[PDB]
């Protein structure tokens, strides 16, 4: 829809400008998509808060330095994915490992992650 | 401009007058100033570089002003 970009390189990724919100789909595709944005860390950016905002659910460490974090959400409409977040977090539950991700969504974070030098 | 120096022994008045040009002097006076002066500025502008990678800011810093 057009609330949302699907970002270049990825088959489940999307980008929602007025929310502010990087959205990986767990184990559904993309469809199309005319136009697509450039991944960037601006997209990322840091939420401000002087109490930790608290967290639900399942949680995933992306990176502590830079307080970025993956958190499981299923779309009312019952459609499972996961959104990545940048700023000041804490997890209500323990953080657990990326590792159990599944390999769809750990493809797509590692091209949106790790910089194409 | 310039100046003069006349040595002589105390016993004999035969003395020997030399002249000197402080354009010389002028000249290494005014390196040393601007060197010096140019070191404080170069130690000052790293300084400040150096305190704001402490900072540890990942993106440059026009990229900074332009996010």
């Amino acid at each position: 829809s057009k609330d949302f970009l699907q970002l270049k390189g990825t088959m489940n990724a999307f980008y929602a400008p007025k929310q502010r919100i990087l959205s990986i789909l767990a184990v559904n595709r993309l469809f199309g998509a005319t136009e697509t944005i450039d991944f960037h860390p601006n997209l990322l950016v840091y939420r401000q808060s002087s109490p930790p905002v608290r967290l639900t659910g399942d949680v995933y460490v992306v990176d502590k330095n830079e307080k970025v974090f993956l958190v499981k959400h299923v779309f009312s409409n019952t459609v499972p994915a996961y959104l990545l977040i940048r700023g000041d977090y804490e997890s209500s539950s323990d953080l657990k490992s990326l590792r159990d991700l599944n390999p769809w969504v750990q493809n797509t974070l590692l091209k949106l992650l790790i910089p194409d030098s | 401009n310039k100046v003069r120096t006349v040595t002589e022994i105390v016993n004999s008045d035969e003395k020997i007058q030399k002249t000197y040009e402080l354009a010389e002097f002028d000249l290494k006076n005014l390196s040393s100033l601007e060197s010096y002066e140019t070191l404080k500025i170069k130690l000052a502008l790293s300084k400040y570089m150096a305190m704001l990678s402490t900072l540890e800011m990942t993106q440059p810093l026009l990229e900074i002003f332009r996010n």
